[PDB]
């Protein structure tokens, strides 16, 4: 939902997430940059970090 | 002395592809214009008739290593799209060697 | 509307439109330790 | 002194002008409507432009700088050489259709007033189009990355 | 005896025409492929040539079969072949080998007869199979009821329809339904499609009366803001009213062939045929608007993605796509369109 | 599976952001392609289709092409039936029973031309032979129909080939692996009918 | 000098800078003698802003008119 | 909202006889006059006033005055 809200109707996505109480795992590039975490690609994966 | 062996990233927007940002080793020159290598122009898609470049400075050791290895211009000869060489002789050079 | 002829942007008005988080973070922010300048052709330089 | 104009250009122009006159005469006869007349004239003049380009290519010596630059792959193309030393050819009206009457004069000779005015249409159209061209490209790129 | 020889001669000539037709298409395809690959000219010039060649290629393809309809002979004995394309002989002063049926010279093919001799000799008509000529000839009730039954669905109120609005007790008379029905029928769209016109006319007339009646003596000269907002507010409430919706359903409501057909008789080919007359109304396609908003919301981001003029680093300040196309046009650019 | 990284020339390294590279490679030459008309006034440009960005969009979005063409559901002998202005085709299986039929075809569209160099016949005629999924008209097939007739792998190959042909016809050179990476995201979901 | 004799197609009662794409900024065949068809800003205001020709004076009504030489026989 | 042209003609002070005597060239307008239901000039003014602003009471004097005020002042 964190990535979905980037390019979708934020209110609708947030409402659907809140009602479902589902959690987003931070696997990807769109959501990680928002959180400030280093991207899970290239040098940023756990294998090399 | 401090500037020695400190990579600096050069960028030319719009960055249509990853080669639009490349790391170079800076050397002090008197003036107001950034001197750019003639070969990388095709990678940046720029001509010296008023274009300007943006310069960014890595600080942390990880960032400096990243610029030195991954993003160094000397390590990005081939185009990631198809592998055809991208930093090759152009215009005058082609007229010369020909 | 308040003063003028424009609505007051409430909480959800934020992080929903062109402005506000979930947006304007994928548009571009300004950074320090950076500069801009015109370029000239340097034939004496090495590729690196 | 290096921009050489082929001597065969005049013959091609005269022959294709005669063919265009024949097309006009047939249009007057009622055997053609307006759109088909324009299409036939456009085809005739495109063929004339191709012939002039071929004559220019076969006339220029291999050591001439203008053709040497293009042939070595340094930059440019033979269409630009034809425009510079051959004939401009057909140009586009603002609506986007080819004007049946082409531009005979080469830029070396110098376009006349009316030829320059009709040529300005395509230049303005392209300079306006070049920016709008990137909108859909960026749209597709951001779809692809998303 | 000569019919077999005559047919063979006509077969050869039609083959001769196809020889030119195929040669022209091959030349166009080479030009079209070359223009796409290595035009070398300006972008406008590249597109203009490509469009003309692509348009020309399609023009030839459509005529690839049944190119000729027949040969016309005039008092001058000229061979005025009639076909789907205008083919001329460049080597012979562009002498027309085959005239187009739309050309003025090909006029007598349809407006000439022995009783109307527009300088026409024997006239021939070709019968063809594939790319070859086979032979030639020479010369010298319930459907109306179904629509009428459908029209009966668009009735009029027997007594004035009371809207019973929230604030003003609105009423709908037979004249409003009669006027509303007339506009719906004038458009010519099906009964399901004409509902939008009927609803718009009915809603507009009712809304105007309510807006003025409510503010009668209070909103007469204050047209600065109290002249259009109230109509929209009344429209929003009116469209949601249950009684108003039922009143519209009373006359000229949504109809189906099964319900309509049963009512007409109790008052297969018809069912399938009546479907086209019934059509569809796209009733409250809110989801489509959501997709429109989503696409429009997307494009505004796409335009914002691109470089702004705040910090430009080009040789000169050139025009940008943000100055030519807006989000709505960019969103509408990639619609289904089918 | 990915193969060597075109930038380095060796086997791709773990953690490589293949998706971003593929998207950027596809999008960078987008401006070099032919594009639909910008004239607001005039006539709709869809009919005068040009093989460029509109076609790339038509492929990637997995929409039904405007100028759709049919395909052969079952391999067998093809019988072509002429009519006043339309025409009908029927395929009788050589290793089966019932014969499939297509009847909405019209003479206004050229029939698919056999591209075999030595055959030289061109348009397929009566009594010819076709295989499953073979196209019967000149134009663009329907990806959904291809997926229905054949397996998921076949439709992916068809999409990759179509996009690569569109990009190559205009001089832009892009490796097939990027197109495959883009396409792979379109077959990652399975629709469930019943639980 | 060029600024003073400038023909703008925007402002109060004019066209927006984000509208009229390739429809009002095209060179109409009537510019000849009344509006220079080659010289115009390359920025956002391409086509919208032009310059008056050398031989041109505004009609009291407000229509740009140009001179011509009478030809008889 | 679309209205018959004959309604406007009658409002100005035209009648069926003059319309059918003068506008006898084009058949479309003949059809429009056939479809027209207004009989007299006064009804045309009243009809126009009702269609414009149904909310206000329809009277002949105000109907004429509004149309007179609309464009002829
Ligand atoms: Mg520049």
């Amino acid at each position: 939902w964190l990535s979905a809200a980037s390019f979708q109707e934020t209110t609708r996505v947030l409402t659907d997430a809140a009602i479902n109480c589902r959690s987003d795992k931070l696997n990807g590039l769109k959501e990680n940059v928002i959180i400030g975490k280093l991207i899970p690609a290239g040098t940023g994966i756990s294998r090399y970090r | 002395e401090v500037i020695a062996e400190h990579p600096v990233l050069l960028n030319r927007a719009p960055t249509l592809h990853r080669l639009g940002i490349q790391a170079f080793e800076p050397q002090l020159v008197e003036g107001k214009a950034i001197q750019l290598h003639p070969l990388v122009c095709e990678a940046f898609n720029a001509d010296f008739d008023g274009d300007q470049m943006a310069v960014h400075l890595p600080l942390s050791a990880e960032a400096q290593a990243e610029a030195r290895i991954l993003m160094l211009s000397s390590n990005n000869i081939l185009s990631p799209a198809s592998g055809k060489p991208l930093a090759m002789p152009r215009l005058d050079m082609v007229t010369g060697l020909y | 509307t308040g003063p003028g002829n424009r609505p007051l942007k409430s909480l959800s008005d934020l992080l929903k439109g062109k402005q506000g988080r979930f947006r304007q973070n994928l548009l571009g922010k300004r950074v320090d330790y950076s500069g801009r300048s015109v370029i000239v052709v340097g034939p004496q330089l090495k590729l690196h | 002194a290096d921009v050489l104009v082929p001597p065969q250009k005049q013959e091609i122009l005269e022959r294709h002008e005669a063919e265009a006159d024949a097309i006009e005469r047939k249009y007057q006869r009622g055997a053609l409507n307006h759109t088909e007349r324009n299409e036939s004239l456009v085809k005739i003049w495109q063929d004339a432009t191709e012939e002039v380009g071929k004559a220019l290519e076969e006339f220029y010596p291999a050591d001439n700088p203008i053709i040497t630059i293009v042939k070595s792959g340094a930059t440019g193309n033979l269409t630009q050489t034809r425009t510079l030393a051959g004939m401009k050819g057909l140009v586009t009206n603002p609506k986007g259709e080819f004007i049946p009457r082409p531009i005979k004069s080469s830029f070396r000779e110098g376009l006349t007033v009316l030829e320059y005015f009709i040529n300005t249409h395509g230049a303005r159209k392209g300079l306006a189009d070049t920016a709008l061209r990137t909108a859909d490209s960026g749209y597709l790129t951001r779809r692809l990355v998303d | 005896r000569d019919y077999e020889d005559e047919l063979q001669s006509e077969r050869d000539y039609v083959a001769g025409l196809y020889a030119r037709l195929d040669a022209e298409r091959a030349q166009s395809q080479r030009r079209y492929a070359a223009a796409l690959r290595e035009h070398g000219g300006t972008a406008v010039e590249r597109d203009a040539e490509v469009r003309a060649l692509a348009k020309d290629i399609a023009r030839l393809n459509v005529a690839d079969n049944g190119l000729c309809f027949g040969r016309l002979d005039t008092l001058d004995d000229a061979r005025l072949y009639i076909g789907r394309l205008g083919i001329f002989d460049r080597d012979n002063d562009f002498e027309p080998l085959l005239l187009d049926w739309r050309a003025p010279m090909a006029r007598p093919f349809y407006v000439a007869t022995a009783a109307n001799p527009e300088n026409m000799r024997r006239r021939r008509q070709f019968h063809t199979l594939g790319r070859k000529v086979v032979d030639f000839t020479d010369e010298i009730k319930i459907l109306d009821v179904l629509k009428a039954a459908v029209a009966d669905r668009q009735e009029l109120p027997s007594e004035p329809i009371p809207i019973d609005l929230s604030d003003v007790t609105m009423r709908i008379d037979a004249e409003t339904a009669k006027w509303a029905r007339d506009e719906a029928r004038k458009t010519g769209l099906p009964h399901n499609e004409a509902r939008a016109e009927f609803v718009d006319v009915v809603t507009y007339v009712v809304t105007e009366r309510a807006v003025a009646r409510i503010g009668r003596g209070w909103l007469t000269r204050d047209d600065k803001h109290a002249w259009e907002k109230m109509r929209a507010d009344v429209v929003g409430e009116l469209e949601d009213h249950e009684q108003f919706n039922a009143a519209l359903d009373a006359l000229w409501p949504i109809l189906t062939p099964e319900d309509v057909l049963a009512q007409l008789y109790t008052s297969v080919p018809l069912l399938d045929e009546l479907v086209d007359l019934l059509g569809r109304n796209k009733a409250a396609d809110e989801a489509a608007e959501r997709e429109r908003r989503e696409e429009e919301a997307y494009a505004a981001g796409v335009l914002d993605l691109m470089v702004d003029r705040e910090d430009l680093m080009d040789d000169e300040d050139h025009l940008l796509a943000q100055d030519l196309i807006d989000a709505e046009e960019l969103a509408d650019r990639f619609k289904e369109q089918d | 599976c990915y193969g060597r990284s075109m930038a380095t020339g060796k086997l791709v390294d773990i953690g490589e952001a293949v998706g971003i590279v593929a998207a950027q490679s596809i999008g960078e030459p987008g401006t070099q392609l032919t594009m639909r008309t910008f004239h607001q006034g005039g006539v709709t440009g869809g009919a005068d289709i040009v093989g460029g960005l509109p076609r790339v969009q038509e492929l990637f979005e997995a929409r039904v092409p405007r100028n759709k063409a049919p395909i052969a559901d079952v391999a067998g002998r093809v019988r072509l039936e002429e009519s006043d202005k339309f025409f009908k085709i029927t395929i009788v299986p050589d290793d089966g029973g019932e014969e499939v039929v297509y009847d909405k075809l019209s003479k206004r569209q050229r029939l698919r031309v056999i591209t075999h160099e030595d055959g030289t016949e061109g348009v397929l005629s009566d009594g010819d032979h076709v295989e499953v999924g073979d196209q019967l008209m000149e134009g663009a097939a329907d990806p959904h129909e291809v997926l229905r007739v054949q397996g998921p792998r076949e439709v992916q190959i068809h999409l990759v080939k179509e996009v690569q042909e569109v990009y190559r016809a205009q001089g832009v050179s892009i490796h097939d692996k990027h197109i495959e990476v883009i396409v792979r995201q379109m077959l990652r979901r399975v629709t469930i009918i019943d639980s | 000098l060029t600024h003073k004799r400038r023909l703008s197609a925007l402002g109060p009662g004019g066209l927006s800078r984000e509208r009229a794409g390739l429809e009002v900024r095209d060179v109409h065949p009537s510019h000849y003698g009344r509006m220079c068809p080659i010289e115009t800003p390359e920025g956002p205001n391409i086509g919208l802003i032009g310059s008056l020709s050398v031989y041109a004076r505004v009609n009291p009504f407000g229509f740009i008119e140009t001179p011509y030489r009478k030809v008889e026989n | 909202r679309r209205q018959p042209v004959t309604v406007l003609l009658k409002a100005l002070g035209w009648t069926n006889e003059q319309i059918v005597e003068r506008f006898g060239f084009s058949e479309i307008m003949m059809g429009t006059l056939e479809k027209d239901t207004t009989s007299g000039t006064d009804e045309a003014l009243l009809d126009i006033y009702r269609k414009l602003r149904p909310g206000e009471p329809p009277t002949k004097e105000s109907a004429q005055t509004l149309l007179e005020n609309l464009f002829f002042k």
